């Protein structure tokens, strides 16, 4: 009942940014790896969104680094494909699993280089990005 | 069961999340969140028969049509979405059957036309000019609002049946 319905409001948070509503919503018990009806946990909402401060305390908080969405999605992907940098590292700080397919096999690796997003290519390959990945269609990242 | 990979395209703005979220949990989201590309599963029955949509709902956004290759290949339909007070929105209609022609390698890819925003008072693009649109394309054409519910069902169940 109400714990699911903090879960709701944790995503709302998480996506909305409220840094401090986050903080009250896992002290009053809320899960952490909440789902909304696409897959997202908070810390794919929180990547996604580019809010740096709440990936970190979701991670503090036991979030599932390599959850996935309905689409595959890790947050990893999420940070990637929008360039949000010190994301992209902090995520890899905690375990994210730098070669994660989503369901068509791509890799953040493939979403950085597809959106042209350099500096975030750069990283991934310094924390053991795979250049020769394929996707499910054998395509590699270029 | 049968699964079912539809896939909601059109511009910025049109309503492919709100007719989405619809389907899946019958409620009308009146507020903007701009779509990457999200992943949505229902199990229904259309027919009489029960079957799994594996929707996609994409990104309107330029920014990210670098990535519309991948979810043509991997699609067997396409919601085509616009808005009827949009007329750059019914345009682009062209422009994503074009690309998925090309990704397919064909003329003959189960498409819907989905006019949405039916609730609206004024309109700038004809019921009209859209049946003709669609009669031109071969495919049906739904008229939708995702703040009414009106034709949301109807629309996704006419793509199933289109990919039959
Ligand atoms: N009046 C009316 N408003 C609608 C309807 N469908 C969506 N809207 C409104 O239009 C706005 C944008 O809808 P949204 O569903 O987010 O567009 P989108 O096509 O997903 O846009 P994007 O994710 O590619 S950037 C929202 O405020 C939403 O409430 C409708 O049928 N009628
Ligand atoms: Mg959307």
């Amino acid at each position: 009942g109400r714990h699911m319905d903090l879960g709701k409001k944790l995503l709302e948070a998480a996506r909305a940014g409220q840094d401090d509503e986050v903080r009250i919503l896992m002290a009053n018990g809320a899960d952490v790896n909440a789902n909304d009806s696409a897959g997202h946990t908070p810390l794919h909402l929180a990547a996604k969104r580019g809010h740096l401060e709440i990936v970190e305390v979701l991670l503090k908080h036991g979030a599932d680094v390599n959850a996935m969405d309905n689409t595959g999605f890790t947050p990893l992907h999420l940070a990637a494909l929008r360039g949000h940098l010190e994301i992209v590292e902090v995520l890899l700080k905690n375990g994210a699993d730098v070669n994660a397919q989503d369901r068509t096999g791509r890799t953040p690796l493939h979403l950085a280089a597809k959106l042209g997003h350099l500096e975030i290519v750069e990283v991934l390959l310094k924390n053991g990005a795979d250049v020769n990945a394929q996707d499910k269609f054998g395509k590699t990242a270029f | 069961m049968t699964e079912y990979k539809l896939v909601v395209v059109g511009a910025v703005g049109v309503g492919k999340s709100a007719l989405t979220i619809q389907l899946i949990q019958n409620h009308f989201v009146d507020e903007y969140d701009p779509t990457i590309e999200d992943s949505y599963r229902k199990q229904v029955v259309i027919d009489g028969e029960t079957c799994l949509l594996d929707i996609l709902d994409t990104a309107g956004q330029e920014e990210y049509s670098a990535m519309r290759d991948q979810y043509m290949r991997t699609g067997e339909g396409f919601l085509c979405v616009f808005a009827i007070n949009n007329t750059k929105s019914f345009e682009d209609i062209h422009h994503y059957r074009e690309q998925i022609k090309r990704v397919k390698d064909s003329e003959d890819v189960p498409m819907v036309l989905v006019g949405n925003k039916c609730d609206l008072p004024s309109r700038t693009v004809d019921t009209k000019q859209a049946q003709d649109l669609a009669r031109s394309y071969g495919i049906p054409f739904i008229e939708t609002s995702a703040k009414t519910r009106q034709g949301v069902d109807d629309a996704f169940y006419t793509l199933v049946r289109e990919i039959r």
